[PDB]
């Protein structure tokens, strides 16, 4: 999509249509005459297009409304009003860009952002792009959170965040035109190699693969079709509906054999009762035969009665020999309509071992997708996000996705090694209390107006709590803390004097020897210019290899390279990396998951703030003071990079909303 | 509306698959049972028609006759009307059979003989022995 239409595809947004948000801030727009709609949708499309088409400067409302033509800029109100809409919510003017207009000496307001994820410094950014005090607390010692990158000499890895999921109207599209970044486009061809060593053939590959689709498929019928949607009171996962789907395959299979032989006995059965007539038949013209010779025997010249006999049992030999005649012919069809049928089978076998093992690769990379292994995504809405995946090829970033947050992160009030230990919150201000990673007894208090919260979901999940909240979270929040899911998978970096694998190809497999392992070092990526090789660990193997040393880790790794490459191809590896993103106390897991039982409503509850009771009773309702962002908190974008970011652009929104009120909806 | 194809999904199927626990491996347990049923009672009338099949080595070649090719004739000899009513009370109104036995009479003049013939060689006390077998 093109021209002003372009611009508002490539932010998401309808161009031909007004946004549930825009009613909100609108209403007087939306409820009016079809023609002013019009004319608002143009001037938010074409200062969406002005901010695109250039994001390394801001764009002031000036500088809209100048490019702007008749009648559009007739009215300056609904163009001051509409521009000021989309740099409040993060739309234009967000990311890194040169100021045309420099901030306001003094601050107005207080926040503290807990966590320096993606979606914190977006967040960060943009509160202090409004003219607000922002402090961000963070327990590592470095920004990004799960946006991890491994340096070492020229190595360069990334053990978080890998790919940009395509450039169409994807956030990250914009960040890279005003960062540095090198984004290589991965080739999607993927040879799998069984355990033996050796390729899978071209021919068998494409018939899993397409079983693999049609099998995904089939579960979504069973979910949107047939309702099977709970069993025995559980929520169906999707992992049981697989099972459900290819045993009924299984079945069909054997109903169907059942039906070609049932189709043979009958047939042998008519030719039974037939070769029983014809033996019956030969032995009356065996007699009857007989009977005729013995009459032929009384020579001429014969009394009537005697001619009639012979001329009798000549006539009724051969009424019987015409009879055994056409049983003859029917007995030859019978014997070749037999022969037919038992040279045209029916398959013998749904899917063989070796075909089910290469199956199992594609449902590691359903595990892989999700970070979780299938029995614990929900049936019907696992995939209830997929409506807005962005279009393009899917991309890398070829110096480190670091680059990104170390970004965002340059001019903000960062604490570094600050491990947050409680949030209070009441009616009249906030105070978060952190210690020292380093040295735990040094303690720290920071008050504020608002705290936003980007703790990622496996934290809020701990038990007993890392983070205690004064007072408690209410149970609608927490309900949707233990209902949602929050997979893991992990990622082995292999360094090398070599490139000794296939350089133009950017990704290949590994096949499994068991169901259980199908995750197991499944999964191997050429991504880098140095010769790094990166080997993932998905499905229920995530969670066990993390008990296992790194030296078993990469020694397994070795042993699957060199069944590939051979054994002389494949050097010790100069550096190695092992994630462990359960382990990690500030993940306790990699991304979030639509667990059974769950759904992308949960992930709105994520993103509610908190508002407390009154200090004094009787008090008028206070203010919310408790904002929550990052990755589990965007029902339409979760588990991602960009996600994380639009959330933390929606918070900053939304708390800049609360704390410096919006002229713009007057 | 519909599955992928070759996709077997009814509704009658998937409760009988999902009833409880082992539900799946117990039915499709009696399928591998009911094909085993069926493919050993396949080679038992397989073997039982190859029995019969071999009692008919030769077929009916040595009891076979030769065609007579007889060309047909008009004039009712006494020979050929005594044959005639004797066949009329072996086949009673087969007039195919009677015009075989005879061999130079057509069937319409073995019908036709059914009436010139009537009185005089009592065909309706014939026929009447015929029924009472
Ligand atoms: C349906 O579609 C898909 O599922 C999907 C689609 C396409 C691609 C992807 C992939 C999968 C993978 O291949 N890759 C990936 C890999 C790994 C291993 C991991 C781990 C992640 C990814 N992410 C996800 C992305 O990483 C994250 O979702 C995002 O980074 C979230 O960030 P955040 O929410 O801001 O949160 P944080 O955790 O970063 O920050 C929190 C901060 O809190 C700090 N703190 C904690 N506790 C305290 C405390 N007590 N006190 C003070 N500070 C504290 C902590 O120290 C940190 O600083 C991927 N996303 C991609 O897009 N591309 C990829 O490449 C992908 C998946």
């Amino acid at each position: 999509p093109s021209g002003v239409e372009g611009a508002a595809f490539q932010s998401r947004l309808p161009h031909d249509r007004m946004t549930s948000q825009e009613a909100a801030c609108f209403p007087d727009i939306i409820s009016g005459p079809q023609q002013t709609q019009k004319v608002f949708l143009f001037i938010r499309n074409r200062t969406l297009q002005l901010w695109l088409d250039n994001p390394k400067i801001q764009l002031t409302f000036e500088a809209t409304l100048q490019q702007l033509e008749a009648p559009y800029n007739s009215d300056t109100v609904l163009v001051h009003r509409v521009h000021s809409y989309l740099e409040r919510h993060g739309l234009i003017n967000f990311g890194i860009y040169k100021r045309i207009k420099p901030l306001p000496t003094k601050k107005t307001g207080k926040v503290i952002i807990i966590g320096s994820g993606v979606s914190g410094l977006a967040a960060a950014r943009q509160l202090q792009s409004f003219g607000m005090d922002v402090t961000l607390l963070e327990a590592r010692d470095r920004v990004g959170g799960r946006v991890a990158t491994f340096r070492k000499g020229n190595y360069v890895a990334d053990l978080g965040a890998m790919v940009v999921t395509g450039l169409g109207g994807n956030p990250m599209a914009v960040v890279s035109k005003q960062v540095n970044m090198e984004l290589a486009k991965i080739k999607q061809k993927c040879p799998l190699y069984e355990a033996n060593g050796q390729a899978v053939p071209k021919e068998k590959d494409e018939m899993v693969e397409q079983e693999f689709n049609r099998l995904l498929e089939a579960t979504s019928y069973l979910s949107h079709q047939l309702d099977f949607n709970v069993l025995n009171n559980k929520p169906v996962s999707l992992g049981q509906a697989l099972e459900v789907v290819i045993q009924l395959q299984e079945k069909h299979v054997k109903d169907e054999q059942i039906e070609h032989w049932k189709k043979i006995v009958k047939t042998q059965e008519e030719l039974k009762e037939l070769l029983n007539k014809m033996v019956n038949l030969k032995e009356k013209i065996k007699e009857l035969h007989q009977q005729y010779k013995e009459a032929s025997e009384v020579k001429p010249p014969r009394d009537i009665t005697a001619e009639f006999l012979v001329k009798s049992k000549h006539r009724d030999l051969t009424a019987l020999c015409k009879e055994y005649d056409e049983l003859a012919e029917t007995q030859g069809k019978l014997e070749e309509k037999l022969q037919e049928l038992e040279a045209n089978p029916p398959s013998d076998v749904y899917l063989s071992s070796r075909d089910r093992q290469i199956l199992d690769w594609h449902f590691a990379n359903l595990e892989f997708a999700n970070a979780t292994p299938l029995s614990t995504l929900s049936l019907k809405h696992w995939d209830q996000d997929d409506d807005f995946e962005f279009t393009g090829s899917h991309l890398t970033v070829r110096n480190g996705y670091s680059c990104v947050p170390v970004a965002l992160a340059e001019g903000l009030d960062i604490k570094l090694n600050t491990a947050v230990r409680q949030v209070r919150y009441t009616a009249s201000g906030c105070e978060v209390i952190a210690v020292n990673t380093r040295s735990t007894s040094q303690t720290f208090i920071y008050k504020c107006d608002a705290v936003l919260c980007t703790l990622p979901l496996g934290v809020l999940k701990q038990q007993p709590p890392a983070v205690q909240f004064v007072p408690p979270l209410p149970e609608w929040k927490t309900s949707a803390v233990q209902r949602m899911g929050f997979g893991n998978l992990n990622k082995v970096v292999l360094c090398f004097d070599r490139v000794f694998w296939d350089p133009s190809v950017n990704l290949f497999g590994h096949v499994g020897s068991t169901t259980a392992s199908r995750g197991e070092l499944f999964l191997f990526w050429n991504l880098y210019k140095a010769p790094i090789l990166l080997a993932l660990v998905a499905g229920e193997a995530a969670g066990i290899m993390e008990n296992i040393s790194d030296d078993v880790i990469v020694g397994r790794c070795l042993a699957i390279l060199k069944g590939i490459f051979g054994s002389s191809a494949v050097p010790q590896p100069k550096e190695t990396v092992v994630s462990r993103w359960r382990a990690d106390p500030w993940a306790r897991g990699s991304y979030s998951y639509v667990a059974a039982g769950s759904s992308g409503n949960d992930y709105d509850l994520m993103a509610q703030p908190i508002t407390p009771g009154p200090s004094i009773p009787g008090a008028p309702q206070p203010i919310p003071r408790l904002f929550f962002a990052g990755e589990h908190t965007i029902r339409n974008y979760p588990a991602t990079v960009h996600g994380a970011l639009l959330s933390g652009l929606r918070e900053a929104g939304r708390i800049a909303d609360q704390f410096l009120g919006a002229m713009y909806t007057l | 509306r519909k599955p992928p194809k070759g996709m077997f999904l009814s509704q009658e199927d998937v409760e009988a698959v999902s009833a409880n626990a082992t539900a799946a491996t117990t039915v499709l347990r009696q399928l591998d049972m009911e094909l085993v049923s069926v493919k050993r009672q396949i080679q038992n009338i397989k073997q039982t028609n190859s029995a019969l099949k071999e009692k008919l080595d030769g077929g009916i070649e040595p009891y076979r006759l030769p065609e007579v090719i007889q060309k047909c004739n008009a004039r009712w000899t006494t020979e050929e009307q005594l044959l005639a009513v004797q066949a009329i009370r072996k086949y009673g109104r087969d007039f195919q059979a009677i015009s075989d036995v005879i061999g130079n009479k057509s069937v319409v003049q073995v019908k036709n003989f059914f009436v010139n013939y009537r009185r005089r060689f009592n065909i309706d006390e014939v026929l009447q022995e015929w029924e009472a077998e």
